[PDB]
RNA sequence: AGGAGGUAAAAUUCUUCA
RNA sequence: CUUGAGUCUCGUAGAGGGGGGUAGAAUUCCAGGUGUAGCGGUGAAAUGCGUAGAGAUCUGGAGGAAUACCGGUGGCGAAGGCGGCCCCCUGGACGAAGACUGACGCUCAGGUGCGAAAGCGUGGGGAGCAAACAGGAUUAGAUACCCUGGUAGUCCACGCCGUAAACGAUGUCGACUUGGAGGUUGUGCCCUUGAGGCGUGGCUUCCGGAGCUAACGCGUUAAGUCGACCGCCUGGGGAGUAC
RNA sequence: GUUUAUUAAAAACACAGCACUGUGCAAACACGAAAGUGGACGUAUACGGUGUGACGCCUGCCCGGUGCCGGAAGGUUAAU
């Protein structure tokens, strides 16, 4: 479930700091890296269900976070969706 | 990388083979950076029941930190081999060392 | 199972079966498959375990 | 009864027909129970240990 | 025709019959018996005094090749179980080892179910 | 690969394709080609022996080895190539010495394999070799009935055989018809199944669909008259007569075997 | 005393209101 | 702003899910050797099977499916549901502390997804079991219970069906409220000096308080005591039917 | 689509499909006193005969007579 290094990795990308993986941007990054990794890996046995609520929890998660986010501010928002790559 | 048990019996006729097993065995896994903690050769011991026919096989106990890369690639060898019997991978829990 | 008397005695003493197989794990797998209704088995004798 | 490999500790917690032995006599803990189980298939598996005394 | 000494008892009781067969230690089958064969029809031969019978039928046909000795291994459940070893034991056959053989399946197959009665 | 068609128009809504994608697409191997014309159900004094048989596309013949004689010599399979003259796919492989031989594709072949025949060729798909040294149950398909004659049983696709027998020279087969008929070990096979087995998957979809096969319209006996057929011709959709040939022979049920040569050769008839 | 096994084959129906 | 709700470090347990292999026993089928009139079955028989040699017995092979013992009011998941062993991939839950984000929360019509068994479509496979069906018995009648056979199906890939006593017949989340006996999983402390001793969390089982209820009962996991929200009922039959 | 060329072009025939049955290769069958050939230089997912006639829902009851597929104690029974 994304290695310990990916995450300290994006911790130290998004948050001012190392340890602030609390942030709004660090959670909908890290949560992003696995709505991408295990993108994948539905792609193949389709036949996962159980693990697939998860993921979609996952996006689910991420989807309220990003709401609150603009909510507050608008500026960290985008500067997230055209970096993150998403939203379209 | 993690560690597997790794504990196959060679038939009792390919037993002077099985020290060349070792080999090239150790050699694909230090290949790969591979590491190896532990490898005991109990020799030609005794079965609990008759398998494939034959009494006695030769088993050959391993320890190896390798890859989940090149130890999947690694049954594939002892299945192609008719010489080895059985064959099987446990858990992983660090390494250990003796006993048996 | 199996018995390996010596040789001062003729008689069965293969009191061994009424303490493991002989019936009483070949009479459950012998009629119907229960499958789920055991449970409620069970748990009635369990029941009657304690008291 | 921690590992299978130690058959010598694994030898005494199974019955004569190879029947794992139940907690009820062995008296063996709840955690113990599963594990020293888990260990005996394994053994079996490896022909350490037979599967019944027909052998 | 021929002269053994040590030879095999297998007998095979159910809850319909009993048959008893005593081979060599080569499992090729010098003379049987049944507890059906030497009468006893229905309920008749489903009891212990059946195969009882039964097997001094087989004896009284395979001690013809010198049977001295035997081994015995008991197949299958029901009456004449017990009462068949306890012929040929008195038949005066040595009896020496006794062990069973009755198939016991690690769950495989699955059983009839007609039987509500 | 099966597909199935859409009712785009009559006769074309009951189709069900049967393609396949690892299949070459082009002219075949030349060095293995023939004439082999077109006879029509007619034999040398051009009499219509077997009836049914007329028009067809033209075909051509493929050079395919079921002797298999070319032991101790690897090869390897190029590519797989379609058979008309049968209902299996043959196969154009190569072996070391630079000589190319078709032979009945198995299910389990592909383009890149390591086939051979021969007392030594080890037990796998695509591998030539006596029943003598094949395990037993090891099912095996293009079986031989003399050591020399080459592959005559199983030989259609999806069909198969499996050894189930020894006992002196010979071995018992179980022949996909459900018979056991015993066979000289002397005689080679190989192991695996045979080609597709989709064969079974098609329908057709129309008439003319078997016409340019081989195929010609068939005519029942109660269509036709008396003087024609012994069933009579009848006044409107009758009968009254047992179903025979064309020619009083008894059927439905009615066997026709004689041979009293091969019978010893016989276990247990098909059921 | 605890446990296990064994131990029954089929045999219907009886008006309405009090 | 931090106590709600989350993220992060380390560690622990599990028939959770998906995919790919593997092992043993037994049954059935088949083959060889030996052997011979019985076998098989039922309450009693019979149909069936057998002199083309069964059953029984010994050896070998193939195939399908299910995993004895372990195994237990034991474990896991939202529910349905989930049991040999091993590898690969993967979800969630939980605990010991600290740090961080700072209400980012709960529920939720529509809608969407999943969803036992049975059934259906395109194929494969098919040991056993087994609707329909066939042939014997029982009976006043037997289109059933019983016996001998046996197709679909059960199994597998893919695409549908979305139905159940799909229940704990109790929706989900949060807070508060006397206890006792067990199961199961972490963790702190102490001559570890007893296989333990002294505490603290998650989950689960039985009983039992107040209280609640028509009663049965439930009873810290509530049908108790409250709050938020959605669905649903308004006599039974009609009918889970008609348009 | 086919058919009575030259009074009938139709509900007839053919038809993909489905079902039963025969066939283990020197196949069954067919043309032939025979050889030989066709079937097929194919091998049960093949081929021949018969029946029905896309598809959808389904295809019941009955084995005496007449046939076919087996077994079989006894009885009758040709040539010699």
């Amino acid at each position: 479930s994304l290695s310990t290094e990916a995450t300290a990795k994006i911790v130290s990308e998004f948050g001012r700091d190392a340890n602030d993986t609390g942030s709004t941007e660090v959670q909908v990054a890290l949560l992003t890296a696995q709505i991408n990794h295990l993108q994948g890996h539905f792609a193949e046995h389709k036949k996962d269900h159980h693990s697939r609520r998860g993921l979609l929890r996952m996006v689910s998660q991420r989807r309220k976070l990003l709401d609150y986010l603009k909510r507050k501010d608008v500026a960290r928002y985008t500067q997230l969706i055209e970096r993150l790559g998403l939203r379209r | 990388m993690r560690h597997y048990e790794i504990v196959f019996m060679v038939h009792p006729d390919q037993s002077e083979q099985v020290p060349g097993m070792i080999e090239r065995y150790t050699a694909a896994i230090t290949g790969a950076e591979g590491k190896i903690h532990r490898l005991e050769d109990w020799g030609r011991r005794q079965l609990a029941y008759p398998i494939n026919k034959l009494h006695k096989a030769h088993y050959v106990l391993m320890n190896v930190e390798a890859p989940q890369e090149v130890i999947d690639e690694l049954e594939t060898t002892f299945r192609f081999n008719d010489a080895v019997i059985r064959s099987m991978v446990m858990r992983t829990k660090h390494a250990v060392t003796e006993a048996s | 199972i199996k018995v390996r008397e010596n040789e001062p005695f003729d008689v069965a003493l293969r009191r061994f079966k009424r303490s493991c197989e002989k019936a009483g794990v070949l009479a459950e797998v012998r009629r119907r498959e229960f499958y789920e209704k055991p449970t409620t088995e069970r748990k009635r004798a369990k029941a009657s375990a304690v008291k | 009864e921690i590992d299978y490999k130690d058959i010598a500790t694994l030898k005494n917690y199974i019955t004569e027909s190879g029947k794992i032995v139940p907690s009820r006599i062995t008296g063996t803990r709840a955690k113990y129970q599963r594990q020293l189980a888990r260990a005996i298939k394994r053994a079996r598996y490896l022909s350490l240990l037979p599967y019944t005394d027909r052998h | 025709r021929k002269q053994v000494s040590d030879g095999v008892a297998h007998i095979h009781a159910s809850f319909n019959n009993t048959i008893v067969t005593i081979t060599d230690r080569q499992g090729n089958a010098l003379g049987w018996a049944t507890a059906g064969g030497s009468g006893f029809r229905g309920s008749r031969k489903s009891t212990p005094f059946a195969a009882q019978v039964a097997a001094e039928r087989c004896a009284d046909a395979v001690k013809e090749y010198g049977i001295k000795n035997l081994e015995v291994m008991v197949k299958g459940p029901g009456p004449g179980r017990e009462s068949t070893i306890r012929a040929l034991n008195a038949a005066g056959f040595r009896i020496t080892n006794i062990t069973d053989v009755t198939p016991i399946p690690h769950n495989g197959c699955r059983p009839p179910k007609k039987r509500r009665v | 690969a099966v597909v199935k068609c859409k009712p785009t128009s009559p006769g074309r809504r009951h189709v069900v394709k049967v393609v396949n994608p690892e299949l070459h697409k082009g002219k075949p191997f030349a060095p293995l080609l023939e004439k082999n014309s077109k006879s029509g159900g007619r034999n040398n004094n051009g009499r219509i022996t077997t009836r049914h048989i007329g028009g067809g596309h033209k075909q051509a013949y493929r050079i395919v080895d079921f002797k298999r004689n070319k032991d101790g010599i690897p090869a390897v399979v190029e590519r797989l190539e379609y058979d008309p003259n049968r209902s299996a796919n043959i196969a154009l492989v190569l072996y070391k010495d630079g000589e190319r031989r078709y032979i009945l594709a198995p299910k389990g072949l592909k383009a890149g394999d390591q086939i051979q025949s021969g007392v030594d060729a080890a037990i796998k798909p695509g591998n030539t070799l006596p029943m003598r040294n094949i395990p037993v149950g090891s099912t095996v398909h293009n079986v031989e009935m003399k050591p020399g004659k080459g592959g005559q049983l199983a030989r259609s696709a999806g069909t198969y055989v499996q050894i189930v027998a020894r006992d002196g020279a010979y071995v018992t087969l179980r022949l996909r018809s459900g018979e056991m008929r015993k066979v000289e070990a002397d005689c080679r096979a190989t192991l695996g199944e045979v080609g597709n087995a989709e064969h079974m998957l098609r329908v057709l979809g129309k008439a003319g669909a078997a016409r340019w096969r081989g195929v010609r319209p068939t005519v029942r006996g109660t269509a036709m008259n008396p003087v024609d057929h012994p069933h009579g011709g009848g006044e409107g959709r009758n009968f009254g007569k047992h179903p025979v040939t064309p020619w009083g022979v008894q059927t439905k049920g009615k066997k026709t075997r004689s041979n009293k040569r091969t019978d010893k050769f016989i276990v247990r008839r098909r059921s």
